[PDB]
RNA sequence: GCCCAGACAGCCAGGAUGUUGGCUUAGAAGCAGCCAUCAUUUAAAGAAAGCGUAAUAGCUCACUGGUCGAGUCGGCCUGC
């Protein structure tokens, strides 16, 4: 009962196995990566299959484990706003997409709860020094 | 009760206790009529003292995060409201709580390992 | 001086005051240096003493009935009960109210002849 | 050139948020490699100087406070 670990990141939805690279992680700390498996990739459906959702998950008193599939948007469309497939090895020299002011504003507040600043302004920003460092071009 | 009695017992009411007071007045008798409470009950010296209650940081610890942490937990702060003004320290980390939350409010900022002070 | 000593030289000075050191310090420090002052200074409980709300009774002065109707229809409490939270007015009359309510309600009380008093 | 606004080193507690930056990669998540290296929250935290993981994690450093407490540091030249 005072046994317990906390740790857990962002998870494709539907990859899981083998061990690496998701193997003696999670899986020497208590719990098992035998089930928690399909007791993930069955609970993110109905979803976007391509949606690396960090899932917060505990670990155990006893054997088992837990899981809370929180919320992407964010990081996503951040990504797919400016080709995510084809992107640029050198991010500064060249661009790759292109996003107006109210894009700009839409990845903003759709994750203030996680994103930390007050003023919509200050929200504007900050995305804006995630600008781009990855091609996409400011205006 | 006696008006000196009074005046001894406004001078024991924390700050706290006089302002909700002095409003309490004013919807009754009226910002007018309760003026005369309220110009009186404010000179209660807790900002001519430089006061006691509050959590002061006089240290923190080397890092921000715990420390940060634990105030944007308190108070709320995104990555410029607890990161320019909890290291001077600028103590005000909260206000207006007991003594029991500002005692617990302290524990936590002294877990982060952060040296405060309670006036 | 003694360091103790500033820390209560500091805690007597009044808001104007600090508002000089702690002015003074960034001049000569400078914003950054000058911050480890210009901390300590401003949680001079000025705002954290206070801009929170319950209601407490003062006295209920001659109406001890008049008020006693009020409370009876505030917290709805038995007569009994009422009046024995009248005489020795043990304060709180109900807490965890609003400003407006809390002020409303004091806004029912003195009506009745009582001296109220919200902390 | 720096010195009694006690720092530089000990010890305590602290090294974050977007983010596992992107690309790439079976995986790379500060720490294979390729590019950049911004900003949001503060006295102070480099999108990270090392150890470490299969990849995480974990552990240190840089940075700053508390405590511990006086000259120090960079450089030129000469004699043996």
């Amino acid at each position: 009962k005072k046994v317990q670990a906390y740790v857990k990141l962002q998870v494709a939805a539907g990859m899981a196995n083998p061990s690496p690279p998701v193997g003696p992680a999670l899986g020497q700390q208590g719990v098992n990566i035998m089930e928690f498996c399909k007791a993930f990739n069955a609970k993110t459906d109905s979803i976007e299959k391509g949606l690396p959702i960090p899932v917060v998950i505990t670990v155990y008193a006893d054997r088992s484990f837990t899981f809370v599939t929180k919320t992407p948007p964010a990081a996503v469309l951040l990504k797919k706003a400016a080709g995510i497939k084809s992107g640029s090895g050198k991010p500064n020299k060249d661009k790759v997409g292109k996003i107006s002011r109210a894009q700009l504003q839409e990845i903003a507040q759709t994750k203030a709860a996680d994103m930390t600043g007050a003023d919509i302004e200050a929200m504007t920003r900050s995305i804006e020094g995630t600008a781009r460092s990855m091609g996409l071009v400011v205006e | 009760i006696t008006k000196d009695q009074i005046i001894e017992a406004v001078a024991a009411m924390s700050v706290m206790d006089v302002v909700e007071l002095i409003s309490a007045m004013e919807e009754k008798f009226g910002v007018s009529a309760a003026a005369a409470v309220a110009v009186a009950a404010g000179p209660v010296e807790a900002a001519e003292e430089k006061t006691e209650f509050d959590v002061i940081l006089k240290a923190a610890g080397a890092n921000k995060v715990a420390v940060i942490k634990a105030v944007r937990g308190a108070t709320g702060l995104g990555l410029k409201e607890a990161k320019d003004l909890v290291e001077s320290a600028p103590a005000a980390l909260k206000e207006g709580v007991s003594k029991d939350d500002a005692e617990a409010l302290k524990k936590a900022l002294e877990e982060a390992g952060a040296e405060v002070e309670v006036k």
